[PDB]
Protein backbone atom coordinates (compact mmCIF):
# COMPACT_ATOMS: atom_id res chain seq x y z
CA UNK A 1 0.00 0.00 0.00
CA UNK A 2 2.97 2.31 -1.03
CA UNK A 3 2.28 5.33 -2.97
CA UNK A 4 2.25 4.24 -6.81
CA UNK A 5 2.59 7.33 -9.48
CA UNK A 6 1.76 7.17 -12.34
CA UNK A 7 3.03 9.06 -15.00
CA UNK A 8 0.70 9.65 -18.74
CA UNK A 9 2.01 9.72 -21.24
CA UNK A 10 5.17 7.25 -21.77
CA UNK A 11 6.49 9.04 -24.15
CA UNK A 12 5.63 12.92 -25.74
CA UNK A 13 6.90 14.16 -28.93
CA UNK A 14 6.61 18.22 -29.27
CA UNK A 15 7.83 20.55 -31.46
CA UNK A 16 11.00 22.77 -30.45
CA UNK A 17 9.29 26.04 -28.93
CA UNK A 18 5.73 24.56 -28.09
CA UNK A 19 4.14 23.68 -24.96
CA UNK A 20 4.59 20.37 -23.70
CA UNK A 21 2.36 19.48 -20.12
CA UNK A 22 3.01 15.78 -18.22
CA UNK A 23 0.32 14.07 -16.19
CA UNK A 24 1.26 12.03 -12.85
CA UNK A 25 -1.48 10.50 -11.01
CA UNK A 26 -1.18 9.52 -7.11
CA UNK A 27 -2.78 6.32 -5.74
CA UNK A 28 -3.30 8.51 -2.85
CA UNK A 29 -3.47 12.16 -1.47
CA UNK A 30 -0.30 13.53 -1.01
CA UNK A 31 -1.59 16.61 0.90
CA UNK A 32 0.19 17.11 4.04
CA UNK A 33 -1.36 18.48 7.19
CA UNK A 34 1.06 21.28 7.43
CA UNK A 35 -0.69 22.49 4.06
CA UNK A 36 2.29 21.59 1.53
CA UNK A 37 1.99 18.94 -1.08
CA UNK A 38 5.11 17.23 -1.34
CA UNK A 39 5.00 16.40 -4.95
CA UNK A 40 7.98 16.95 -7.15
CA UNK A 41 9.00 16.99 -10.78
CA UNK A 42 12.63 15.90 -12.07
CA UNK A 43 14.62 15.56 -15.55
CA UNK A 44 16.94 13.22 -16.49
CA UNK A 45 19.23 13.95 -19.23
CA UNK A 46 21.09 10.71 -21.09
CA UNK A 47 24.03 9.64 -18.78
CA UNK A 48 23.61 11.95 -15.69
CA UNK A 49 21.89 12.26 -13.02
CA UNK A 50 18.01 13.73 -12.22
CA UNK A 51 17.65 17.02 -11.46
CA UNK A 52 15.63 18.73 -9.43
CA UNK A 53 12.96 21.64 -11.18
CA UNK A 54 10.07 21.80 -9.32
CA UNK A 55 9.75 21.10 -5.71
CA UNK A 56 6.47 20.72 -3.08
CA UNK A 57 3.83 21.47 -5.86
CA UNK A 58 4.68 24.25 -7.15
CA UNK A 59 8.23 25.80 -6.37
CA UNK A 60 10.77 26.54 -8.65
CA UNK A 61 13.69 24.84 -7.48
CA UNK A 62 16.66 27.58 -7.85
CA UNK A 63 17.73 28.73 -11.65
CA UNK A 64 14.74 26.85 -12.50
CA UNK A 65 12.66 28.87 -15.64
CA UNK A 66 9.05 29.88 -14.81
CA UNK A 67 8.59 27.84 -18.20
CA UNK A 68 8.50 25.04 -16.08
CA UNK A 69 5.29 24.93 -14.34
CA UNK A 70 3.62 22.51 -11.36
CA UNK A 71 0.51 22.58 -10.48
CA UNK A 72 -2.48 20.28 -8.95
CA UNK A 73 -3.81 18.69 -5.79
CA UNK A 74 -5.18 15.57 -4.82
CA UNK A 75 -4.33 13.06 -7.23
CA UNK A 76 -3.59 14.68 -10.06
CA UNK A 77 -0.74 16.31 -10.88
CA UNK A 78 1.06 18.54 -14.16
CA UNK A 79 4.05 19.66 -15.10
CA UNK A 80 3.75 22.37 -17.78
CA UNK A 81 6.95 23.25 -19.99
CA UNK A 82 5.98 26.64 -21.66
CA UNK A 83 8.85 27.02 -24.63
CA UNK A 84 10.41 23.64 -24.91
CA UNK A 85 13.94 24.12 -25.90
CA UNK A 86 16.80 21.31 -26.71
CA UNK A 87 17.84 21.07 -23.38
CA UNK A 88 14.40 19.98 -22.11
CA UNK A 89 14.48 16.75 -23.57
CA UNK A 90 15.07 13.72 -21.53
CA UNK A 91 12.76 11.79 -19.11
CA UNK A 92 10.58 13.18 -16.37
CA UNK A 93 10.39 11.64 -13.31
CA UNK A 94 7.57 12.75 -10.15
CA UNK A 95 7.99 11.36 -6.34
CA UNK A 96 6.17 12.02 -3.57
CA UNK A 97 7.57 12.77 -0.05
CA UNK A 98 4.69 13.47 1.76
CA UNK A 99 4.09 9.85 3.18
CA UNK A 100 7.55 7.04 3.99
CA UNK A 101 8.59 5.37 1.98
CA UNK A 102 9.18 7.82 -0.50
CA UNK A 103 8.73 6.97 -4.27
CA UNK A 104 8.91 7.73 -7.94
CA UNK A 105 7.12 7.57 -11.25
CA UNK A 106 8.34 5.42 -13.84
CA UNK A 107 8.94 8.18 -15.77
CA UNK A 108 7.79 10.45 -19.14
CA UNK A 109 10.28 10.76 -22.33
CA UNK A 110 10.17 14.28 -23.90
CA UNK A 111 10.90 13.60 -27.93
CA UNK A 112 10.92 15.97 -30.82
CA UNK A 113 7.69 15.98 -32.73
CA UNK A 114 8.41 16.20 -36.39
CA UNK A 115 6.55 15.13 -39.50
CA UNK A 116 6.17 11.44 -40.70
CA UNK A 117 8.69 9.65 -42.74
CA UNK A 118 8.91 6.27 -43.78
CA UNK A 119 11.75 3.42 -43.13
CA UNK A 120 13.86 2.62 -45.66
CA UNK A 121 14.17 -1.18 -45.00
CA UNK A 122 16.96 -3.44 -46.02
CA UNK A 123 18.04 -7.97 -45.15
CA UNK A 124 21.01 -9.05 -44.48
CA UNK A 125 22.31 -12.46 -44.75
CA UNK A 126 24.20 -14.01 -42.62
CA UNK A 127 27.87 -14.19 -43.57
CA UNK A 128 29.57 -17.44 -44.46
CA UNK A 129 31.91 -16.52 -41.61
CA UNK A 130 29.15 -16.88 -39.06
CA UNK A 131 27.50 -20.21 -41.09
CA UNK A 132 31.20 -22.13 -40.47
CA UNK A 133 30.51 -20.89 -36.52
CA UNK A 134 27.23 -23.18 -36.45
CA UNK A 135 24.17 -20.22 -36.07
CA UNK A 136 22.81 -18.56 -38.49
CA UNK A 137 21.64 -14.52 -37.62
CA UNK A 138 19.49 -12.28 -40.29
CA UNK A 139 19.51 -8.58 -39.97
CA UNK A 140 16.71 -6.57 -40.78
CA UNK A 141 16.90 -2.70 -40.49
CA UNK A 142 14.57 0.06 -40.78
CA UNK A 143 16.37 3.14 -41.71
CA UNK A 144 15.51 7.13 -40.40
CA UNK A 145 11.40 6.99 -39.64
CA UNK A 146 9.00 8.77 -37.44
CA UNK A 147 6.97 7.76 -35.58
CA UNK A 148 9.02 5.71 -33.50
CA UNK A 149 6.04 3.07 -33.28
CA UNK A 150 6.90 -0.04 -36.13
CA UNK A 151 5.70 -3.44 -36.23
CA UNK A 152 8.96 -5.97 -37.75
CA UNK A 153 7.58 -9.64 -38.46
CA UNK A 154 9.50 -12.56 -39.94
CA UNK A 155 8.40 -15.17 -42.38
CA UNK A 156 10.61 -18.03 -43.60
CA UNK A 157 9.34 -19.94 -45.97
CA UNK A 158 5.85 -18.15 -45.50
CA UNK A 159 5.82 -19.17 -42.26
CA UNK A 160 5.39 -16.27 -39.41
CA UNK A 161 8.13 -16.67 -36.67
CA UNK A 162 7.83 -16.45 -32.84
CA UNK A 163 10.61 -15.90 -30.16
CA UNK A 164 13.41 -16.01 -32.20
CA UNK A 165 14.11 -12.31 -32.97
CA UNK A 166 15.17 -9.43 -31.09
CA UNK A 167 14.86 -5.70 -32.02
CA UNK A 168 16.59 -3.21 -30.94
CA UNK A 169 15.78 0.93 -31.21
CA UNK A 170 18.32 4.05 -31.77
CA UNK A 171 17.46 7.25 -29.89
CA UNK A 172 16.04 10.00 -31.96
CA UNK A 173 18.72 11.33 -33.95
CA UNK A 174 20.53 14.51 -33.56
CA UNK A 175 20.22 15.84 -37.26
CA UNK A 176 16.73 14.88 -38.42
CA UNK A 177 14.68 13.69 -35.37
CA UNK A 178 14.49 10.10 -36.86
CA UNK A 179 14.63 6.83 -35.32
CA UNK A 180 16.31 3.10 -37.05
CA UNK A 181 15.37 -0.18 -35.82
CA UNK A 182 17.74 -3.43 -35.82
CA UNK A 183 15.50 -6.60 -36.21
CA UNK A 184 17.82 -9.69 -35.51
CA UNK A 185 16.36 -12.82 -36.28
CA UNK A 186 18.62 -16.13 -34.64
CA UNK A 187 18.81 -19.81 -36.07
CA UNK A 188 20.91 -22.63 -35.70
CA UNK A 189 22.83 -23.40 -39.37
CA UNK A 190 21.21 -26.16 -39.52
CA UNK A 191 17.87 -24.73 -39.26
CA UNK A 192 18.54 -22.09 -41.22
CA UNK A 193 19.97 -24.44 -44.02
CA UNK A 194 16.49 -26.21 -43.93
CA UNK A 195 14.26 -23.32 -45.72
CA UNK A 196 14.51 -21.05 -48.75
CA UNK A 197 13.06 -17.63 -47.87
CA UNK A 198 13.53 -15.14 -45.70
CA UNK A 199 11.53 -12.32 -45.11
CA UNK A 200 11.32 -9.02 -43.23
CA UNK A 201 7.79 -7.50 -43.24
CA UNK A 202 7.38 -3.70 -41.70
CA UNK A 203 4.31 -2.02 -41.26
CA UNK A 204 4.66 1.75 -40.17
CA UNK A 205 2.19 5.00 -40.33
CA UNK A 206 4.32 6.30 -43.24
CA UNK A 207 3.77 3.78 -45.59
CA UNK A 208 0.40 2.83 -47.62
CA UNK A 209 1.11 -0.61 -46.59
CA UNK A 210 3.22 -3.01 -45.66
CA UNK A 211 6.82 -3.23 -47.20
CA UNK A 212 8.51 -6.82 -47.38
CA UNK A 213 12.14 -7.22 -48.25
CA UNK A 214 13.25 -10.36 -48.54
CA UNK A 215 15.85 -12.69 -49.90
CA UNK A 216 16.59 -16.62 -51.16
CA UNK A 217 19.00 -18.61 -50.16
CA UNK B 1 11.27 12.88 13.19
CA UNK B 2 10.59 13.46 8.83
CA UNK B 3 12.50 14.84 6.41
CA UNK B 4 10.57 17.68 4.61
CA UNK B 5 11.00 18.36 1.02
CA UNK B 6 12.34 16.87 -2.43
CA UNK B 7 14.65 14.20 -2.45
CA UNK C 1 29.94 19.44 -4.76
CA UNK C 2 29.31 15.69 -4.09
CA UNK C 3 31.88 12.98 -4.81
CA UNK C 4 30.81 8.97 -5.24
CA UNK C 5 32.77 6.62 -4.62
CA UNK C 6 34.16 3.73 -8.13
CA UNK C 7 32.23 1.26 -9.85
CA UNK C 8 32.04 -2.28 -7.88
CA UNK C 9 31.50 -5.71 -9.40
CA UNK C 10 30.83 -8.05 -6.89
CA UNK C 11 29.52 -11.70 -6.14
CA UNK C 12 26.01 -12.96 -5.16
CA UNK C 13 26.04 -13.03 -1.18
CA UNK C 14 28.79 -9.77 -0.55
CA UNK C 15 28.24 -6.71 0.75
CA UNK C 16 29.95 -3.54 -0.58
CA UNK C 17 29.93 -0.26 1.15
CA UNK C 18 29.34 2.77 -1.08
CA UNK C 19 30.64 6.41 0.06
CA UNK C 20 29.89 9.76 -1.06
CA UNK C 21 31.75 12.62 -0.42
CA UNK C 22 30.69 15.94 0.16
CA UNK C 23 31.42 19.48 2.01
CA UNK C 24 31.74 20.54 5.27
CA UNK C 25 29.00 23.09 5.01
CA UNK C 26 26.52 20.36 3.29
CA UNK C 27 27.06 17.90 5.78
CA UNK C 28 25.64 20.49 8.33
CA UNK C 29 23.07 21.93 6.73
CA UNK C 30 21.48 18.82 4.30
CA UNK C 31 20.19 15.88 4.71
CA UNK C 32 21.37 12.70 3.28
CA UNK C 33 19.41 10.22 0.82
CA UNK C 34 20.06 7.27 -1.30
CA UNK C 35 18.52 6.57 -4.50
CA UNK C 36 18.30 3.94 -6.56
CA UNK C 37 17.91 3.35 -10.25
CA UNK C 38 17.80 -0.20 -12.04
CA UNK C 39 16.04 -0.87 -15.12
CA UNK C 40 13.84 -3.71 -13.69
CA UNK C 41 12.20 -1.56 -10.61
CA UNK C 42 13.20 1.84 -11.79
CA UNK C 43 13.94 5.10 -9.70
CA UNK C 44 13.27 3.93 -5.82
CA UNK C 45 14.34 6.06 -2.40
CA UNK C 46 15.95 3.37 -0.14
CA UNK C 47 16.58 5.87 2.81
CA UNK C 48 17.56 8.86 4.64
CA UNK C 49 20.30 9.82 7.17
CA UNK C 50 20.54 13.21 8.90
CA UNK C 51 24.20 13.61 9.49
CA UNK C 52 23.86 16.50 12.25
CA UNK C 53 22.96 13.53 14.69
CA UNK C 54 23.20 10.13 12.37
CA UNK C 55 19.17 9.93 12.97
CA UNK C 56 18.11 8.01 9.58
CA UNK C 57 14.51 6.40 8.14
CA UNK C 58 14.13 3.79 5.83
CA UNK C 59 12.20 2.46 3.02
CA UNK C 60 10.81 -0.81 4.85
CA UNK C 61 11.95 -2.48 1.59
CA UNK C 62 15.41 -1.61 2.23
CA UNK C 63 15.92 -2.41 6.06
CA UNK C 64 18.40 -5.05 6.35
CA UNK C 65 19.45 -4.79 2.50
CA UNK C 66 20.59 -1.20 3.52
CA UNK C 67 22.49 0.69 6.47
CA UNK C 68 23.25 4.70 5.92
CA UNK C 69 26.19 6.06 8.08
CA UNK C 70 27.75 9.34 8.18
CA UNK C 71 31.44 10.33 9.39
CA UNK C 72 31.82 14.01 10.17
CA UNK C 73 35.22 13.89 10.81
CA UNK C 74 35.46 13.62 6.62
CA UNK C 75 32.40 15.36 5.75
CA UNK C 76 31.47 11.21 3.82
CA UNK C 77 28.16 9.31 3.78
CA UNK C 78 28.29 5.84 3.78
CA UNK C 79 25.56 3.10 2.64
CA UNK C 80 26.62 -0.35 3.51
CA UNK C 81 24.51 -2.85 1.31
CA UNK C 82 24.60 -6.63 2.39
CA UNK C 83 23.80 -9.81 1.19
CA UNK C 84 23.94 -8.46 -2.74
CA UNK C 85 21.82 -10.10 -4.83
CA UNK C 86 21.17 -9.90 -8.90
CA UNK C 87 18.56 -8.08 -8.22
CA UNK C 88 20.71 -5.18 -6.75
CA UNK C 89 22.81 -4.47 -9.91
CA UNK C 90 21.84 -1.00 -10.56
CA UNK C 91 23.20 2.69 -10.67
CA UNK C 92 22.83 4.84 -6.75
CA UNK C 93 22.88 8.24 -6.37
CA UNK C 94 24.00 9.98 -2.94
CA UNK C 95 21.68 13.32 -2.89
CA UNK C 96 21.72 16.37 -0.29
CA UNK C 97 18.85 17.97 -0.30
CA UNK C 98 16.61 20.52 2.43
CA UNK C 99 13.21 22.07 2.06
CA UNK C 100 14.09 23.80 -0.97
CA UNK C 101 16.27 21.27 -3.27
CA UNK C 102 19.60 20.49 -3.48
CA UNK C 103 21.59 18.01 -5.66
CA UNK C 104 22.43 14.40 -6.69
CA UNK C 105 26.05 12.49 -7.16
CA UNK C 106 26.91 11.41 -10.65
CA UNK C 107 26.17 7.69 -8.89
CA UNK C 108 27.74 4.67 -8.17
CA UNK C 109 26.76 1.76 -10.72
CA UNK C 110 27.03 -1.62 -8.67
CA UNK C 111 27.47 -4.45 -10.96
CA UNK C 112 26.43 -8.04 -8.97
CA UNK C 113 27.40 -11.23 -11.46
CA UNK C 114 30.48 -13.66 -10.86
CA UNK C 115 29.67 -14.63 -14.91
CA UNK C 116 32.44 -15.05 -17.31
CA UNK C 117 33.63 -12.17 -19.87
CA UNK C 118 33.48 -13.13 -23.13
CA UNK C 119 34.61 -11.31 -25.91
CA UNK C 120 32.54 -10.64 -29.21
CA UNK C 121 32.52 -12.47 -32.20
CA UNK C 122 32.05 -9.79 -35.24
CA UNK C 123 30.43 -10.68 -38.76
CA UNK C 124 30.48 -8.73 -41.60
CA UNK C 125 26.68 -7.13 -42.83
CA UNK C 126 27.59 -7.32 -46.59
CA UNK C 127 26.26 -3.92 -48.87
CA UNK C 128 24.12 -5.99 -51.52
CA UNK C 129 21.50 -5.03 -54.19
CA UNK C 130 19.20 -5.72 -50.73
CA UNK C 131 21.00 -2.97 -48.54
CA UNK C 132 21.07 -0.21 -51.69
CA UNK C 133 18.31 2.46 -51.66
CA UNK C 134 18.73 4.55 -54.71
CA UNK C 135 22.46 6.29 -54.52
CA UNK C 136 23.35 4.63 -51.14
CA UNK C 137 24.49 1.23 -49.97
CA UNK C 138 24.00 0.15 -46.66
CA UNK C 139 26.73 -2.19 -44.50
CA UNK C 140 27.55 -3.16 -41.09
CA UNK C 141 28.97 -5.80 -38.32
CA UNK C 142 27.24 -7.46 -36.17
CA UNK C 143 28.72 -7.90 -32.60
CA UNK C 144 27.48 -10.89 -31.01
CA UNK C 145 27.86 -12.51 -27.98
CA UNK C 146 29.67 -10.75 -25.33
CA UNK C 147 29.49 -9.92 -22.00
CA UNK C 148 29.71 -7.24 -20.11
CA UNK C 149 28.61 -3.84 -21.21
CA UNK C 150 30.12 -2.01 -23.24
CA UNK C 151 31.73 -2.61 -26.97
CA UNK C 152 32.60 0.56 -28.62
CA UNK C 153 32.39 0.11 -32.54
CA UNK C 154 34.19 2.66 -34.74
CA UNK C 155 33.96 3.02 -38.74
CA UNK C 156 36.65 4.03 -41.04
CA UNK C 157 36.16 6.75 -44.16
CA UNK C 158 35.64 9.66 -41.78
CA UNK C 159 33.18 12.11 -43.39
CA UNK C 160 31.19 9.78 -45.04
CA UNK C 161 30.84 7.04 -42.69
CA UNK C 162 28.99 9.01 -40.01
CA UNK C 163 25.39 8.41 -39.83
CA UNK C 164 26.75 5.34 -38.23
CA UNK C 165 23.85 3.51 -36.08
CA UNK C 166 25.08 1.35 -33.05
CA UNK C 167 22.09 0.28 -31.92
CA UNK C 168 21.53 -0.66 -28.31
CA UNK C 169 22.85 -3.73 -27.19
CA UNK C 170 19.78 -6.35 -26.46
CA UNK C 171 20.63 -9.43 -23.77
CA UNK C 172 19.94 -12.57 -24.85
CA UNK C 173 18.08 -15.56 -22.71
CA UNK C 174 21.84 -16.90 -23.11
CA UNK C 175 23.16 -13.87 -21.12
CA UNK C 176 25.19 -12.33 -23.74
CA UNK C 177 24.65 -9.20 -25.48
CA UNK C 178 24.52 -8.51 -28.87
CA UNK C 179 24.24 -5.52 -30.72
CA UNK C 180 24.52 -4.07 -34.26
CA UNK C 181 26.38 -1.12 -35.99
CA UNK C 182 25.36 -0.02 -39.24
CA UNK C 183 26.11 2.47 -42.02
CA UNK C 184 25.01 3.93 -44.94
CA UNK C 185 27.81 4.96 -47.90
CA UNK C 186 27.48 6.15 -51.18
CA UNK C 187 27.37 3.15 -53.55
CA UNK C 188 30.58 4.81 -55.82
CA UNK C 189 32.44 4.41 -52.39
CA UNK C 190 32.54 0.79 -52.39
CA UNK C 191 34.97 0.56 -55.32
CA UNK C 192 37.38 2.97 -54.07
CA UNK C 193 37.42 1.86 -50.55
CA UNK C 194 36.93 -0.95 -47.92
CA UNK C 195 35.10 -0.47 -45.10
CA UNK C 196 36.07 -1.58 -41.69
CA UNK C 197 34.47 -1.72 -38.66
CA UNK C 198 36.95 -1.18 -35.46
CA UNK C 199 35.34 -3.12 -32.68
CA UNK C 200 36.50 -2.86 -28.75
CA UNK C 201 35.70 -4.69 -26.00
CA UNK C 202 37.82 -3.18 -23.32
CA UNK C 203 36.56 -5.62 -20.47
CA UNK C 204 38.07 -9.31 -22.77
CA UNK C 205 41.53 -7.49 -23.97
CA UNK C 206 39.31 -7.15 -27.43
CA UNK C 207 39.94 -5.19 -30.33
CA UNK C 208 38.61 -6.75 -34.04
CA UNK C 209 38.71 -5.29 -37.50
CA UNK C 210 36.32 -6.54 -39.66
CA UNK C 211 36.37 -5.56 -43.08
CA UNK C 212 32.81 -5.26 -44.54
CA UNK C 213 32.95 -6.52 -48.40
CA UNK C 214 30.02 -6.76 -51.14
Amino acid sequence: SDIELTQSPLSLPVSLGDQASISCTSSQSLLHSNGDTYLHWYLQKPGQSPKLLIYTLSNRFSGVPDRFSGSGSGTDFTLKISRVEAADLGIYFCSQTTHVPYTFGGGTKLEIKRADAAPSVFIFPPSDEQLKSGTASVVCLLNNFYPREAKVQWKVDNALQSGNSQESVTEQDSKDSTYSLSSTLTLSKADYEKHKVYACEVTHQGLSSPVTKSFNR
Amino acid sequence: RRFYGPV
Amino acid sequence: KLQQSGAEFVKAGASVKLSCKTSGYTFNNYWIHWVKQSPGQGLEWIGEIDPSDGYSNYNQKFKGKATLTVDKSSSTAYMHLNSLTSEDSAVYYCTSSTSVGGSWGQGTTVTVSSASTKGPSVFPLAPSSKSTSGGTAALGCLVKDYFPEPVTVSWNSGALTSGVHTFPAVLQSSGLYSLSSVVTVPSSSLGTQTYICNVNHKPSNTKVDKKVEP
